RNA sequence: AAUUAGCAGAAG
RNA sequence: CUGCUUCUGCUAU
RNA sequence: AGUAGUAACAAGA
């Protein structure tokens, strides 16, 4: 049994993987729902951090 | 009243194997699902703006007319009456560690009932049902 | 800085909508050491979702 | 009496919050009159794609009409009510 | 919502979430946005301190 | 069709009909015949309650047009159709609870204070009797009926209330709209079954599509290619 | 065998 | 200038 | 000075 933890979870995941996950999960829904579910990882791949 | 008219037994010291199960926390009389119970409460307290007559109006018009009789000339804020009615009607089921007594008369005193290494016998008050027996 | 540090081997470009310096680590090269890596392969993700 | 309320009077230092109090008070006044007209607004979320002034106007018009025919409202009070609602 | 009403995006009065998100992505293709901002008056007052 | 609607009816009736269509999650410019049907239905329901008032005793008198409003307080009827679903349900439940009677399971189109009955108005296009006896199977006994048609027929319940001058005005308006629908060759536009199965419309704009095209992984050009790659290939092994 | 929000605490 | 989610608890300000 | 701790308070968000 491995008691584990992942380093840099928010710093190494990618919204371009989440876009592909919502494209492969919603592989039978109508086209409007696939556009709706693909908008959010698109906005998360163009995020601009404000520096406090 | 269910605790004042209740006798206690004896505490035993030994292992207790608790199983986590979804139990009802508090005893009721008419356990209704919360959307049906909300429609019933709207038909009791706010009958003008109540909406579409559903099937819940039909199988509970006795309770509706009786509670509208008993709450006729009262001056309490109606949202307090809505939440006392939903405390009277709506169930509340949670995942608790139970061991040997899962009825809502025994879950309301579960902290004093048993522990991981002791068990207190309890004989609650009020009345019970033949299905549990 | 630490987010762009684990992704700087991917395709860096400039967005023509805003003007920002976008960085694309996905489908990039494989890691070479035990450093944190953001280059997630797409075919492995789609095969894991196939399983 | 031990269910008292402690108003957290959020007032910043050297910040005269006149107008940001007045706009919040205007929203609160509109919602208080709407809850006066419709009593179940705090128990069930009111649905409807129309204006709040139209909903309140129809509810008060029907309320005056039912209060008139059941004797609870005099004819002069009913005339005052409909003469007010015609100017809204 | 009160700022989208100025830019002729009235899709929040349709009740649902889907016309509001349609209004969101129809705001990104606007040439100029108009909204309600908050500014202030920095009034000077006499006091008794270091400054 | 639509210019006939805008140039023959009035503004408030058209707006109430448009809102009534939008309440059922539909559009006007997919079914204009439904817009015409709802406009004529609401025009008839307002024609029944045109100038009928009650006096201080509670008896129905018909006043004269172009008079002072202050001697005419209580209208004889309540027009329930033409208001939104929450307003119409509030009106019907208020009138049902106030007069001590049962609230019907459906939204009636009128209320008669003098008879204290919920009235349902239908404007059919053929035999009014079959429309009547199909209405009488879903409603049955809770509502009075007023069925009219374009061929000068009328089917009413066991209690008849409208006089023959008002019924003549109703049937005359129906025949006038019949003549002006067949004159401009719009009746075949009305009759034809324009079935259309519809769903949610979510169209992406111009900038969000560009933001989606630059947000695809390496080895891809735009989003249609990435979507087809995900939907089509087999990534096993 | 089955059964509408606001705030706080913990975890991630 | 005190984010998101889950669970539990209290209340209906 | 000091509390503290990767940056602030030690009066004017
Ligand atoms: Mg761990
Ligand atoms: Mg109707």
């Amino acid at each position: 049994t491995v008691t584990g933890d992942n380093t840099k979870w928010n710093e190494c995941l990618n919204p371009r993987i989440f876009l592909a996950m919502t494209e492969r999960i919603t592989r039978d829904s109508p086209i409007w729902f696939r556009d709706f579910c693909s908008i959010a990882p698109v906005l998360f791949s163009n995020k601009i951090a404000r520096l406090g | 009243m269910r605790l004042d008219n209740a006798t206690w037994g004896r505490i035993t010291f030994g292992p207790v194997e608790r199983v986590r199960k979804r139990v009802l926390l508090n005893p009721l009389t008419k356990e209704m699902p919360p959307d049906e119970a909300s429609n019933v409460i709207m038909e009791i307290l706010f009958p003008k703006e109540a909406g579409i007559p559903r099937e819940s109006t039909w199988i509970h018009r006795e309770l509706i007319k009786e509670k509208r009789e008993k709450l006729k000339g009262t001056m309490i804020t109606p949202i307090v009456l809505a939440y006392m009615l939903e405390r009277e009607l709506v169930a509340r089921r949670r995942f608790l560690p139970v061991a040997g007594a899962t009825s809502a008369e025994f879950i309301e005193m579960l902290h004093c009932l048993q522990g991981e290494n002791w068990r207190q016998i309890y004989h609650p008050g009020g009345n019970k049902l033949t299905e549990s027996r | 800085i630490r987010t762009h540090e684990y992704s700087n081997k991917g395709k860096q470009y400039i967005s023509d909508v805003t003007g920002c310096t976008m960085v694309d680590p996905t489908n990039g090269p494989l890691p070479e050491d035990n450093e944190p890596s953001a280059y997630a392969q797409l075919d492995c993700v789609l095969e894991a979702l196939d399983r | 009496t031990h269910s008292w309320r402690t108003k957290r009077n959020r007032s910043i230092l050297n910040t005269d919050q006149r107008n940001m109090i007045l706009e919040e008070q205007c929203y609160a006044k509109c919602c208080n009159l709407f809850e006066a007209c419709f009593n179940s607004a705090s128990y069930r979320k009111p649905v409807g794609q129309h204006s709040m002034l139209e909903a309140m106007a129809h509810r008060l018009r029907m309320d005056a009409r039912l209060d008139y025919e059941s004797g609870r409202m005099s004819k002069d009070d009913f005339e005052k009510a409909m003469a007010h609602l015609g100017e809204i | 919502i009160t700022s989208f009403r100025l830019n002729d995006l009235n899709g929040a009065d349709k009740g649902g979430l889907i016309p509001f998100c349609q209004d969101i992505i129809d705001s990104l293709d606007r040439p100029e946005m108009t909204f309600f901002s908050v500014k202030n008056i920095k009034k000077k007052l006499p006091a008794k301190n270091r400054k | 069709m639509d210019t006939f609607i805008t140039r023959n009816f009035q503004t408030t009736i058209i707006q109430k009909a448009k809102n009534t269509m939008a309440e059922f999650s539909e559009d006007p410019e997919l079914q204009p015949a439904m817009l015409f049907n709802i406009c004529v239905h609401l025009e008839v329901c307002y024609v029944i309650s045109d100038m009928n008032f009650l006096d201080e005793e509670g008896k129905a008198y018909t006043a004269l047009e172009g008079q002072g409003k202050e001697q005419n307080l209580r209208p004889q009827y309540e027009v329930i159709e033409g208001m939104p679903r929450t307003i119409a349900w509030m009106v019907q439940r208020s009138l049902a609870q106030e007069h001590g009677i049962e609230t019907p399971k459906y939204l009636a189109d009128l209320f008669d204070y003098k008879t204290k009955r919920f009235i349902e108005v239908g404007i059919t296009k053929g035999l009014a009797d079959d429309y009547f006896w199909k209405k009488k199977e879903k409603l049955g006994n809770s509502m009075e009926l007023m069925i009219f048609s374009y061929n000068q027929d009328y089917s009413l319940s066991n209690e008849s209330s409208l006089d023959e001058e008002g019924k003549g005005r109703v049937l005359s308006r129906l025949t006038e709209l019949q003549a002006e629908l067949s004159l401009k060759n719009l009746w075949q536009v009305l009759i034809g079954e324009e079935d259309v199965e519809k769903g949610i419309d979510f169209k992406l704009g111009q900038t969000i599509s560009r933001l989606r095209d630059i947000s695809v992984p390496a080895g891809f050009s735009n989003f249609e290619g990435m979507r087809s790659y995900i939907d089509n290939i087999d990534p096993k092994g």
